[PDB]
């Protein structure tokens, strides 16, 4: 469980893991599961909370 | 350097344990262990080499986890986990040879190469498990500031050098007093030598002393002192001291007489031998002292005192020596010695891939000025890629 | 052979580790380990011996496993574990000395006892552990067909030879010039004597080589290189080289001129040291070519002039000589060396039971005949014996 | 005995694993064992020294358990367990010290200091981990009188001595003939020499023997034989077997003749081996027996017939010899090596805390006269000793 | 020795803020800390002493909390504060002198009185305050392995050595020409004198040149440079080399031309000086340079010319100067200096209470012994025992 | 200046009072003024060097403040402590660098660094803290 706990939070629906702000102009990436989304794959480049 | 160690060890512990039939209860941590490396390097992006001829590699990880639910592992389980460590492995190996290849004369403790440099940071620390190796766990010590030791067998301490003193001279070299020596890897031959045998000296008895200091402090020492220098009980055409001519030593053996052997620290003897020949032990020293004395035979048979006239015809010239070999010895700093291949996989590393002669280690390793002039950041630096190779020769063989 | 090495691996860690007292905790998966060796040995039949006098022997397994229901074992525990363990030990020790004194021109890697031929069958491959030693690394290794790496002190590389070149010669052998040389385990020796002192040599330079050729091809070895031949430098009588007569060798040491120690690799220089002594690293090598020169001294005391004439009547002769020794190396193969002791356990097994000599190894296990021609049935038959005599001393002395 | 060792196994293990950011699956063993070792040892008080100027210390156990309630450690967690850790670690040390410093002529395998007899009680039982080492399984194992064996690089069971025999012999030295040998650490060299070059020997031939009985019996020994005594060629002034006169010495070297070397176990040949120089394998022996012969040439060129005339005046003594060196060996009892360091720590401990001369050992632990006269209570207490050492050197280097 | 630092500091801070009048508010903080130190420190019995006439001493605290319910100090709350703040002064007193006696070859750095190795345990680490003093910040730089540095005014890194060394003289020491210096403290007086003037030198110049290496890096150092060693300029009788006779020296100063200050590291010139003097700057050395000439002066009037011949009788000496004193520097290891009173409250102690030389520092604390021989773990306990000392200094006056 | 000065006054005490084992009450004010420090440094860019040999390095301060613990701060806290510390003393360092190394005829008194100029404005002021050497 504690092996795949993190993937299956990750696959869950109704939750994500998170929110970047960045104050700034980035493009919508194009995704299968949805034309256009603002999906970050990644915290890189971003300060924490 | 402890994600490094630990990274290569979890390696060798996966190629040792995970294998065909192997209960899952005998890998199970280690197993836990290596899902602890996958994830902690996943997402993770490295580069190595760029120096030399040592190509520049991009390292990435996107790995994934292995099973952990067999009861005994099957060859599905073992080709699956071969295949990520064949990468992980290929990735230490070039970490390690960057890291090798690398010095710096200011904080060469430190590491050089930016892939180590990633791996310094906090968010690889989950990455440790074990340090057990002799030399990564020095490495810890040493920073939690405690004592050290390396134990080898037969340590390099004598830089090479190979010479002789002439204490009293002619230019036609035919009666000469004075010692030869070498001092190689980690023995001292020593031999006195006088032409006449003492024939003017006060009491017929030439004093001769050979006294050799050590980069490094050396303890609980097993060392082998014999009476004879076997290097220098031959003819000889050796030349002057200038270079200018040559000068014959014929010698003839003598017993040496009041034979004293002082290991000294800080210039205090804390051990000596007197007229004791075999295993003796040095506790704690950084100079080896030895006294030994020519004494004309006092009592000659007619083809002994035929050998030694009074006048300046002198065919026979009377030698005396010593022989000591350090067997075993504990230093707090790096060393080469005869049982270990550090030096040579540095060596090997840096000739293969044509490292330009950097600021800090000399020409090719060389292993004699190394130790001549063993300075602190020499020491750092040295200590550093011996860890290394130590490291990368967990994987590689 | 790896079950072999599990069980003999799984023995020593059940006699190191169960021990009256300690908590279960630190014997939980090892129990785990050897309950399933019991289970899968169990209502097995094996034979051993029968070749030589070696004695035939029968082995049941019908064991009971061992108790899991403990915080901290006992008397007890220990008690019924080592009536096990002493039987499962020397059923291993007879299936090793079954194997050591076997061998097979074909498939020389196959096992040849039919007891580890039983042992390789699949039922058994549940008992397999972890592989962690050295010679079982390396035999999973070359199974697989990847590089194998063993780690020698002074590897016995060189097939004794102590012989002599005469270069120039005569009936009289009284103005003689050539090579002395001994080889033998890890050092070579040689010198080379010009009994003229070159005097009628263009230059007055008299050039000696020795090459060296290794059976197999050794990495990042350490090599102590020094500049004479104490071997060669004391007189001797030697007998010529027809045995018809004997002649006089009376060396004078003379310095080495224009050393170069070269190791090469299929014919091309890996490694080159010119004029320099000490600690030196060979990266990868399989030939050792020794140059060296004997040159007039351009200038002589009175004493030295003496000892070269021009006529004919030379009562000195003139000898420069090396001495190389490989202290620790890397090898493919698998290889005697100073520390180990497999080669001493496979012949002294086979000379206490009395072997009769086979096709493959010759008789005694001479150990200089065997690495002068290393054919590679010789070497796959070695290295079975000697990786299961490191499985066998893993339990007995 | 046991238990000290469990204890700086435990600490080692502590040491090693106990780093921050590992998973606490690669420690949670270790954790119960070091756990267990607290509850154990505390409340219990220990006094150490008092011998020589090894300073009293008394030792008080008051310690909260280790954490088991972390995934991965932090630095809370290895900053709790370092102060533990340190201070058993310097109790372990100044227990080995205080037990190494310690010998008794009745029952010197028993613990002799007020520590180690305290530990060697029941209630002390619960830390025995595991006893891997092989000094502690060694123990073990002479504990149930099963078979021990202790592996020796070069090991030292030759005590120096260097001498001379002379079969014939006058007072002038002129006309000497005999035996001249040197054994050392795991070298024997042995010269027989003859004035006279056996021209008036029967056919021309003169026997020589050279027997070496070993204080323990030696197993599965690589021996190096070598057909020269390098250090007994070169000329030599020696004092008289009375020591009241000198005789000189001129060796010239011819090859031995009917080579033949016996490796005896209870005065039965084990071994033998005619003419065959280089490895050779001793299975089981306690006595070394060389025989060898000075055979004068038969055809000789003109520069050898001159050095061998039919007179006295004898300027050349033909001369032949051996050299044997026991490169590895097992003996049932301990021994000083040059590998190892127990030796060097046992020395190193009495003469830095000046343990007065007690009645076992030889002052200053003079190895030769302890080889010399090994009673059974020396093998003891120097089997005591050296587990003890090696106990200690787990952990302080 | 951080908590023996925290105990010192809190009295300190306690002596001086806790003054009657003052408001709460200024002490709070520190009321805080002083309450959490009698916690701690309550039910510990410490003993302390025991060595040399140091008494042994007892101390057991069980003392009530500083009160906290005022709003200003008055009397009665200044008046119970001193007489705990006694008693804990004493107590850090005789901890500190305790320390400071005791040395240890292993492991300097660490604890060596019982009572620092009681505060060493994990409970005493509540009380920490802050660790602001310069060697307090040194000790916990180099307990985590940074980059230490300690700021000397005349630094004592010169060992006191005045010689003289030679190049030409005679038998008559009437004509000589050499070096004298004094090395001493933080101060290089050195002159080159030549009787003939450089009559007959080449180019009439003679070269003179002083290598002073230091035991330890200084770094960012100030150093005064001036063009004259008065300290030999004046006639003196001085003692030969071998000591046999006395030689007169009879100076007469003139300008040192081309002088060179080369401040190297390693072997590597980091700064250089050319006929420079006053204040100059060296950033990173360990060895020092001085070359300096004295030139014949081409044109003397004739006072100038009398001085001067060309005949051997030389009644007055050619000296030419230099003067080189380092005012400020930064060194990573501990030295005494003029401003510090670390060394001579070691010394004082160790004299007053009659410690017995210990097996690290010289006897008396001798400053010469130190530095001329400063090893590694003479620097070790040398840090321990400055660091005890100031911490004692910030108490006692 | 000023502002250079009180960081580097801030990190010194930092360095000598966030010490494994002291009181929280000890570092309370300590602790205040370094978070009020790394609030006003987040999210600045600073460039230093670029003059002989002195190397260009760009600073970037993205941290979190550091926490509490009810009693006495312990090595986890010392640890994550010293990590912003390490950084922020590398900063001052290569600015009181790039300051020494630079000189100016007119208005030798202003600063002279990039670094040192973007510290001299407004909203930096709060970090003052004691100006006592
Ligand atoms: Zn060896």
């Amino acid at each position: 469980i504690l092996m795949a706990m993190d993937q299956i939070e990750r696959a869950s629906d109704k939750i994500a893991q998170g929110v970047i702000i960045a104050y700034r102009d980035m493009q919508l990436e194009r995704d299968e599961m949805y034309g256009y989304v603002n999906i970050a794959r990644n915290l890189d480049g971003f300060q924490q909370i | 350097m402890d994600v490094l160690y630990s990274l290569s060890k979890t390696l060798k512990d996966a190629r040792d344990k995970i294998v065909e039939g192997t209960l899952y209860s005998n890998v199970s941590d280690l197993i836990q262990q290596f899902n602890q490396m996958i994830i902690t390097m996943n997402g993770n992006e490295f580069q190595t080499g760029g120096i030399g001829n040592l190509p520049i590699r991009n390292w990435n990880f996107n790995f994934g986890l292995l099973g952990t639910t067999l009861l005994n592992l099957d060859a599905n389980y073992v080709e699956t986990a071969r295949n990520t460590i064949d990468y992980f492995v290929d990735f230490v190996d070039n970490v390690c040879m960057d890291e090798m290849v690398r010095e710096s004369q200011r904080n060469g403790i430190a590491p050089q190469s930016d892939s180590l440099r990633k791996l310094s940071a906090i968010k690889f620390k989950r990455i440790n498990f074990d340090n057990s190796s002799e030399y990564i766990e020095n490495w810890n010590l040493q920073n939690r500031r405690q004592r050290t030791g390396f134990t080898f067998h037969k340590p390099n301490i004598f830089p090479y050098s190979a010479s002789f003193t002439l204490n009293r001279s002619q230019p036609a070299h035919d009666n000469l007093m004075g010692t030869m020596w070498l001092n190689a890897g980690s023995e001292i031959q020593v031999a006195g030598f006088d032409y006449s045998c003492a024939i003017n000296a006060p009491a017929n008895i030439q004093q001769f002393e050979h006294i050799v200091p050590l980069r490094r402090v050396l303890t609980t020492a097993t060392i082998t002192l014999l009476p004879d220098a076997e290097r220098f009980s031959f003819p000889r055409v050796i030349n002057s001291a200038d270079g200018a001519t040559t000068w014959f030593f014929n010698p003839v053996i003598l017993r040496p007489n009041n034979v004293e052997v002082e290991f000294l620290l800080n210039g205090q003897i804390i051990n000596t031998y007197q007229a004791r020949f075999g295993t003796i032990v040095a506790r704690n020293f950084d100079t080896i002292r030895l006294s030994f004395q020519l004494m004309r035979p006092p009592n000659m048979t007619p083809a002994v005192a035929v050998l030694f006239p009074n006048a300046q015809p002198f065919e026979h010239h009377a030698t005396v020596g010593l022989t000591l070999r350090i067997e075993s010895a504990v230093c707090e700093s790096v060393l080469a010695d005869a049982s270990e291949t550090l030096l040579a996989n540095v060596t090997s590393v840096r000739q293969e891939y044509a490292i330009p002669v950097g600021p800090v280690f000399p020409p090719g390793m060389n292993w004699t000025d190394l130790i001549t002039n063993y300075s602190p950041s020499r020491e750092d630096n040295l200590q550093r890629v011996f860890t290394v190779a130590s490291i990368r020769s967990m994987l590689i063989k």
